RNA sequence: AGAGUGUAGCUUAACACAAAGCACCCAACUUACACUUAGGAGAUUCAAUUGACGCUCUGA
C-alpha cells in the first residue's frame, strides 16, 4: 500500500534550489556530451589519416590491417572497485 | 627510397577505482537519495522499526534502533582499503599502484644513436611477421614481465612520419587485464604516465600529439 | 568518469526502499548497492 | 497518368522496405546486483549507439536470477567497421559506473528467436514465396 | 618561416523589422528506443575593404 507516507509536503526555498540543480546538470551534461563528442571525433579523424597514410606507404598490409580478429568475440572487463581487494 | 620498419604498441590499464565526485553530483545525489526515501512504498524494515516500538511503548505503559547501532559498530569494525595509496611516494614513476582513478601508460626512455628523446615501446617488423605478432613481441621481450594484454584492433589508432630514408611510426591500443611485473628497478627507464607527463617528456612536436589517440578518461 | 554515469534517479513508481550499503564478502573491494552494511556468503 | 512525363510521380514504397567486414549480433550483457545501475547504463548504451548510428534489433529484458538476486539487462548491436568497433568497446569500456560485466558473446543460429509478426509482414512473406 | 583562410556541430541563414533554422542535453511516459510534453545552454577572433589571433599543409 502507500500508508507508510502519504503526506508529501515541502517548502518553496527547497525548490528554488532542485531548479537550480537541475539547470546546473543541463549545463554540464551538455558540457560533458560535448567532450565525448570531441574525443570521439579526434578518434576517428586520427584513425582515418593514420589508415589513409598506410595506403599510401603500403598497399599490402591495409588488407590484413581491417581484417576482424575472432578473440574480440569471448570480451571481459572488470569494473572498478571502490577499495582496492 | 626504403621505409624503416617500426610498430608501437600503446598500453593502458583500466582505473581501479572510480574517479572523485564533484559537490554538484554529490548534492543531486543527496537529492535523488530524498526522492527516494519520499517514492517508497511500504518498506518492511520501517514497519519493524518505527510500529513495532510505538506498539511496544504501548505495551510497556499498561526493537531496530539497536539494530542499526551494532550494524554501524560492526562496519566500523571492518576496516576499508585507502583510495589514496598516490601519496605514500608522489614521486615513483615505476609504480602500477601510482594511481587507482586515472588511465596509465608505459613509457621508455631509451637512448637512440641519432636521438635523446622518450619513446613508446617499438619493434622491427619483417615482412613475414604481423603488425599483431610484433604487438606480442614487444609485450614478451622488453617488458621482462607477465602482463597480459588484450589487443583491441590491428587498425592503427595513430601514425608518424618523421625524419632527420624514411620512418614511420604505428601506434596500435592494448588494455590490460592482469599481470605481475617483477624487477621494478631494472636497467629500462619504464614511466607509468596518466595524461600530463607525456607531453612534458614527450618534446618533438610530431610526438606531442600522443593524447589525440589516447582517451583522457 | 564512472562516477558521472553512477549518479542515476529510480524510474520505478512501485518499489521498497534501498539503502547504501557495502559488499565486502572476502575479496574486501566495497561496493555501493542498494539493498533492503556487510555482506557475506559462505 | 502513364504516357505523361508525371507518370509514378505519387510512388511511395520503394522508398520504404516493409519486410567490407561486418560483425555478427553483439548481444551485449550487462549484470549488476543493483538494478538502478544496470538499467541506467542499459539507456546509456542505447542513446550512444543511436548517436553513433548502429542498427539496434532490440534491446529486451530476461527474469531475474536468484542468488542477493542479479539483474541483467541485454542490448543487440550490428553494423559495426572494424575500425569503428575498436573505439566502441573502449569508449563502453571507459564509462562504466561500478563492477557491471560486460559479455559481448554474439548471437548464434541454435540460439534464434522468432518474432511474432504482424499481418502485413505475414501478408508480404506470402506474396514473396508465392 | 610560406600558402590557404575564419558564424554554437551544419547551413553561398541573415535585404531588412533580425544574429535565424536544424542539430544537442536534462526531467516525465517508455524494460528500453522513438513520439509527445515540460525546461536549459549556446556564437560573426580582434582593430581600423585592410592589418594582426585560431586552424590545415609544406621546412629541422
Amino acid at each position: 500500500k502507500a500508508r507508510e507516507r502519504p503526506q508529501v509536503e515541502l517548502t518553496f526555498e527547497e525548490t528554488e534550489r532542485r531548479a537550480l540543480l537541475l539547470k546546473k546538470w543541463s549545463l554540464y551534461k551538455q558540457q560533458e556530451r560535448k567532450m565525448e563528442r570531441d574525443t570521439i571525433r579526434a578518434m576517428l579523424e586520427a584513425q582515418q589519416e593514420a589508415l589513409e597514410e598506410l595506403q599510401l606507404e603500403s598497399p599490402k598490409l591495409h588488407a590484413e590491417a581491417i581484417k576482424r580478429d575472432p578473440n574480440l568475440f569471448p570480451f571481459e572487463k572488470e569494473g572498478p572497485h571502490y577499495t582496492p581487494p | 627510397s626504403p621505409w624503416r620498419l617500426l610498430g608501437a604498441l600503446c598500453l593502458q590499464r583500466p582505473p581501479v577505482v572510480s574517479k572523485p565526485l564533484t559537490p554538484l553530483q554529490e548534492e543531486m545525489a543527496s537529492l535523488l537519495q530524498q526522492i527516494e526515501i519520499e517514492r517508497s512504498l511500504y518498506s518492511d524494515h520501517e514497519l519493524r522499526a518505527l510500529d513495532e516500538n510505538q506498539r511496544l511503548a504501548k505495551k510497556k505503559a499498561d526493537l531496530a534502533q539497536d539494530l542499526e547501532d551494532m550494524w554501524e559498530q560492526k562496519f566500523l569494525q571492518f576496516k576499508l582499503g585507502a583510495r589514496i595509496t598516490e601519496a605514500d611516494e608522489k614521486n615513483d614513476r615505476t609504480s602500477l599502484n601510482r594511481k587507482l582513478d586515472r588511465n596509465l601508460v608505459l613509457l621508455v626512455r631509451e637512448k637512440f644513436g641519432d636521438q635523446d628523446v622518450w619513446i613508446l615501446p617499438q619493434a622491427e617488423w619483417q615482412p613475414g611477421e604481423t603488425l599483431r605478432g610484433t604487438a606480442e613481441r614487444t609485450l614478451a621481450t622488453l617488458s621482462e614481465n607477465n602482463m597480459e594484454a588484450k589487443f583491441l584492433g590491428n587498425a592503427p589508432c595513430g601514425h608518424y612520419t618523421f625524419k632527420f630514408l624514411g620512418a614511420k611510426v604505428f601506434f596500435f591500443k592494448a588494455l590490460l587485464l592482469t599481470g605481475d611485473f617483477s624487477q621494478a628497478g631494472n636497467k629500462g627507464h619504464h614511466v607509468w604516465v596518466t595524461k600530463d607527463e607525456l607531453g612534458d617528456y614527450l618534446k618533438p612536436k610530431y610526438l606531442a600529439q600522443v593524447r589525440r589517440f589516447v582517451s583522457d578518461l | 568518469d564512472s562516477s558521472r554515469a553512477s549518479l542515476t534517479r529510480v524510474h520505478r513508481q512501485a518499489y521498497a526502499r534501498l539503502y547504501p550499503v557495502l559488499l565486502v564478502k572476502q575479496d574486501g573491494s566495497t561496493i555501493h548497492i542498494r539493498y533492503r552494511r556487510m555482506l557475506a556468503m559462505p | 497518368y502513364k504516357t505523361k512525363p508525371t507518370h509514378g510521380i505519387g510512388k511511395y514504397k520503394h522508398l520504404i522496405k516493409a519486410e567490407d567486414y561486418e560483425y555478427g549480433v553483439l548481444n551485449i550483457h550487462l549484470t549488476a546486483y543493483d538494478m538502478t545501475l544496470a538499467e541506467s547504463y542499459a539507456q546509456y548504451v542505447h542513446n550512444l549507439c543511436n548517436s553513433l548510428s548502429i542498427k539496434v534489433e532490440e534491446s529486451y529484458a530476461m527474469p531475474t536470477k536468484t542468488i542477493l538476486t542479479t539483474h541483467e539487462r541485454v542490448v543487440q548491436i550490428s553494423g559495426l567497421s572494424a575500425t569503428f568497433a575498436e573505439i566502441f568497446l573502449e569508449i563502453i569500456q571507459s564509462s562504466l559506473p561500478e563492477g557491471v560485466r560486460l559479455s559481448v558473446k554474439e548471437h548464434t543460429e541454435e540460439d534464434f528467436k522468432g518474432r511474432f509478426k504482424a499481418r502485413p509482414e505475414l501478408e508480404e512473406l506470402l506474396a514473396k514465396l508465392k
